[PDB]
């Protein structure tokens, strides 16, 4: 699996506009253990047990785990805005709503398949670009 | 589905809690916020929990005897009332009524519950003196830590063996030895195959007359007295399950602050220089005997420090 | 040292949720929390926080910046598992003869739910059934399957273990110093602020342990009670009446101070109606407040007398005088919430049920703040102040009309909810002084000195007073 530049590129986007990354560069600890826990998630109990995991804001004792649902979304959805026009594996009709719950997304959209791979493309993105920046 | 978990009719216990505990079917809301707190949620969470819960294991099943083929004798020890919990932080939470809240641990194939071979041996090693990585976040407590845990190995040491007296060099050594097979300051010791110590994984082996898997209620009371508390579901090993610790231990010879090999021993001892004074020998069973006292001492697992997974001597 | 072991004696039956283990006995989860409270408390001395600091230093905090958590490791182990089983109750039932040698009834007990596993119906643990007899007695019959599957159960277990372990030894000291006043302080299982889970302390590292139950009670209590009770030279060889008698008199005396006591023709006025009738500007009853605006609409209230207007010789009553009317207010929640109040009207098979919740979702619950504490089969009437976050709180009342009909002769089930009476409601009334609000003063140790002087021929709760 290689991941190319502009998937980093967009992942940093990302990370910038979910409030992750601050203005001086830099990010919590505990989000890169939470890519890595939403990757085992999605091999121990599958994509959308794993969505709904990780965007259930009800703990509120650990940080706001919400945040990597939002950033794996802005992820698709760049990454989508810039598919080929072969139409055969892009089902790019639009991009992800930002109001709707990724995990219905899914549940309506039964292509399991390009959602998993693009899930999957991004959470590695995503932790590329966070290993790019400083932790605490 | 039935009782007597066997591999003929038996779900898997895992695939049971992971995969299918959250499968999409008609008429099921978990992903809404309304839809998390309905009733047919709840019914739907129950009755995965009610087939969860169902299983028993006969003392007698093939899949504990090759267990004990193939690693070797078993450490068969039981559990106390409140249980014994592990994988605690595997993500196993919606938000949903009537679901287990915390992870457990469970073996891919078997699907038993289980105990890593991983959490023994650190559970076995926390209790160590040299367990705490002298990294300069663990400075200010490194000392304390490094004099209390020494105080209490010593003690088990001498009582569990036939050494009268060991020193703090000594300690270390047989620490490093026994869990990272070399010296302080990582040098490897020449040592043979069978001269490395292996913590297998603890399966599961007999729930005598119930079955193996409970639930458990944690409900924290909040800050605010007047505020309803919250209950918390979990899934638990039940009270008088025997679970099998399966080791692979060898014998650790100490020379004169050091370890040494079978083969070091044998030509040292011959040398017209061995003091027997500075000669010290551990066997497997006085290991063995080690570390079930560690494990009867201290327990395994999530929420020890509440009295889960507190073991008995079966 | 390392480890602290102690045998802990237990004095009255534990209500336990989790019965069906046979190894069931006092989790630790509660215990350790509640001990490692109290022993910051006392550490501070009397200030949680300058204990939790104390604690900081000497390294004897798991989570030095965040919880109240001490590193040690707390273990509750059955030696032997004889199981005495109870049944609590709070109405008197008739016992029946049929039961397993450990199972023993309590009945007029301040544990009132679990109410249902007595009367007339399929899971009833003990169903009353019509006998040939005068029908003014019932008989009894015990089912097994249904007192398999109870919520709780009460239960009394042999002397068991406790074990402390910590690599602390100086943390141990200061545990084995405390953990006697520990277990004399706080009760624990279900209802524990009216004597259930009673334990004390007997063996700690094989050394019997000497403390002074009253001297412990008095150092951490604010006001300490004894009630003088009895033993006939008999019942000394017989728990279950003594157990009977001690949780009676416990629930006749909380009624008597919270809602008077009126079953047999006996009639004692509630001790906190009488205190608040008797301070500043006077506080009357909300109870009298919803039976007044009851009346104003319909059926009449079962009894043939009248609302309580204030302490006197048969001070009957049901209007107010001519001036503004009294300053009503939620005399009773200060010892608790009730959630419910049932009131029976005139007519059998019908009853008024008022739904108490807070006007804005901020309170929930209130535990009483009376503790009884059973010892050596004595009773101890402990407390500190009281939250002090009820006082000055709005509440709402929701009435409900609950007609329990004929038996449609195909379920003999109740449906009968679909009713509710639209009465006046007087929110803000008299300047948010109302039986919408809580009487914003109130100390427990001048009502509860208050209560026990309040006497006619003889003083009416028979405590002589050690308070601190």
């Amino acid at each position: 699996m290689k991941i190319s530049k502009k998937q980093i590129e967009y992942a940093i986007e990302a990370l910038r506009a979910n409030n992750i990354i601050t203005n001086d560069n830099q990010y919590p600890k505990v989000f890169k253990g939470y890519i890595s826990s939403f990757g085992a998630a999605v091999i121990q109990s599958g994509l959308i047990p794993a969505i709904i995991f990780f965007e259930n804001e009800d703990n509120d004792a650990n940080a706001d785990r919400h945040k990597i649902i939002g950033v794996l979304k802005d992820i698709i959805n760049a990454m989508r805005q810039q598919y080929t026009v072969t139409d055969a594996t892009i089902l790019v009709s639009s991009q992800i709503p930002a109001n709707y719950s990724m995990a219905q997304y899914i549940i309506e959209h039964g292509n399991t398949d390009q959602l998993l791979k693009e899930i999957t493309e991004a959470a590695v993105a995503m932790k590329l670009a966070l290993r790019m920046y400083k932790s605490e | 589905m039935p009782k007597n978990y066997t591999l003929q009719n038996a779900s898997n216990l895992g695939w049971l809690f992971y995969k299918d505990y959250y499968r999409q079917e008609p008429n099921v809301d978990f992903i809404s916020t309304q839809g998390k707190e309905s009733d047919t949620t709840a019914d739907f969470f129950r009755k995965t929990n009610q087939r969860i819960t169902a299983y028993q294991l006969n003392s007698e099943s093939p899949l504990v005897a090759a267990f004990n083929n193939h690693f070797g004798t078993p450490l068969q020890l039981k559990t106390i009332y409140p249980g014994l919990i592990t994988g605690s932080g595997l993500p196993h939470q919606t938000g949903s009524k009537g679901e287990f809240k915390l992870g457990f641990q469970f073996d891919y194939t078997t699907g038993l519950p289980y105990i890593p071979g991983s959490s023994i041996k650190g559970t076995l090693r926390s209790m160590f003196p040299f367990s705490l990585k002298d990294k300069g976040s663990t400075k200010r407590i490194l000392p304390e830590y490094r004099k209390e845990r020494m105080e209490y190995i010593r003690d088990l040491i001498i009582e569990v063996t036939n050494i009268n007296e060991i020193s703090d060099t000594e300690i270390q050594a047989l620490e490093y030895a026994i869990f990272t097979n070399s010296t302080p300051s990582g040098k490897t010791i020449e040592f043979s195959l069978e001269e490395k110590d292996v913590f297998y994984d603890a399966f599961v082996a007999d729930s005598k007359d119930g079955v193996m898997l409970s639930d458990d209620y944690i409900t924290p009371h909040g800050e605010n007295p007047l505020k309803d508390p919250k209950p918390i579901l979990f899934l638990k090993i039940r009270p008088d399950v025997t679970i099998n610790f399966y080791f692979k231990l060898c014998t650790t010879h100490l020379y004169k602050e050091k370890v040494c090999s079978s083969k070091q021993i044998e030509e040292i001892k011959k040398q017209n220089d061995f003091s027997s004074s500075d000669y010290k020998m551990i066997t497997a069973h006085q290991k063995r005997n080690l570390f079930e006292k560690i494990l009867l001492c201290i327990g395994i697992g999530a929420k020890t420090n509440i009295g889960y997974g507190q073991l008995k001597k079966l | 040292m390392n480890q602290l072991t102690a045998i802990l004696k237990q004095h009255t039956p534990m209500i336990h949720f989790q019965h069906n283990e046979s190894g069931a006995t006092l989790r630790a989860s509660e215990v350790k929390p509640l001990l490692d409270k109290f022993i910051l408390t006392k550490l501070g001395n009397g200030d949680i926080r300058e204990g939790r600091l104390y604690a900081k230093k000497n390294n004897w905090l798991i989570d030095n910046e965040k919880n109240y958590a001490l590193n040690y490791k707390l273990s509750i182990s059955l030696q032997k598992k004889s199981r005495l089983e109870y049944l609590i109750t709070s109405s008197t039932f008739p016992l029946p003869t049929e039961r397993p040698s450990n199972f023993f009834t309590i009945q007029n007990s301040p544990y009132f739910a679990q109410e249902k596993c007595v009367g007339i119906n399929t899971n009833s643990t003990i169903i009353l059934k019509k006998s040939n007899s005068d029908p003014r007695k019932k008989e009894a019959e015990f089912k097994e399957k249904n007192w398999s599957q109870i919520d709780k159960k009460g239960l009394e277990w042999q002397d068991f273990t406790i074990k402390i372990f910590s690599l602390k030894g100086d943390l141990i000291n200061k545990i084995q110093t405390y953990l006697p006043a520990f277990f004399i302080c706080h009760n624990f299982g279900t209802r524990n602020n009216k004597g259930f889970g009673s334990f004390t302390v007997e063996y700690i590292n094989n050394q019997k342990n000497i403390c002074n139950v009253e001297d412990t009670l008095k150092e951490n209590f604010a006001f300490v009670y004894k009630k003088k009770i009895a033993l006939s030279r008999q019942s000394t060889l017989d728990f279950i009446y003594i157990y009977n008698q001690i949780f009676s008199t416990i629930k006749k005396d909380y009624q008597i101070l919270k809602s008077g006591y009126n079953f047999r023709n006996e009639y004692i006025k509630s001790l906190l109606f009488c205190y608040f009738v008797s301070k500043y500007p006077n506080y009357r009853w909300e109870k009298r407040k919803m039976k007044q605006l009851i009346k104003a609409r319909g059926y009449e209230l079962k009894g043939d007398h009248s609302p309580i207007s204030g302490i006197r010789e048969n001070d009957n009553s049901w209007n107010d005088p001519n001036p503004n009317g009294y300053n009503y207010a939620y005399i009773r929640a200060i010892l608790g919430l009730a959630e419910q109040y049932e009131f029976q009207l005139e007519t059998p098979y019908q009853k008024a049920i008022v739904k108490i919740k807070s006007a804005n979702n901020c309170i929930s619950r209130y535990k009483s703040p009376l503790l009884f504490k059973i010892i050596n089969n004595s009773i101890y009437l402990v407390g500190n102040e009281i939250n002090t976050e009820i006082l000055n709180k709005p509440f709402q009342y929701s009435y409900i009309e609950q007609t329990k009909n004929k038996n449609m002769r195909t379920g003999k089930s109740e449906i009968t909810e679909r009713t509710m009476h639209i009465n006046e409601i007087e929110m803000n009334y008299k300047n948010r002084i109302n039986y919408h609000y809580t009487p914003t003063s109130f100390s427990l140790i001048d009502f509860m000195q208050y209560a026990m002087s309040y006497k006619k021929n003889g003083k009416n709760i028979l405590n002589y007073i050690p308070l601190k």
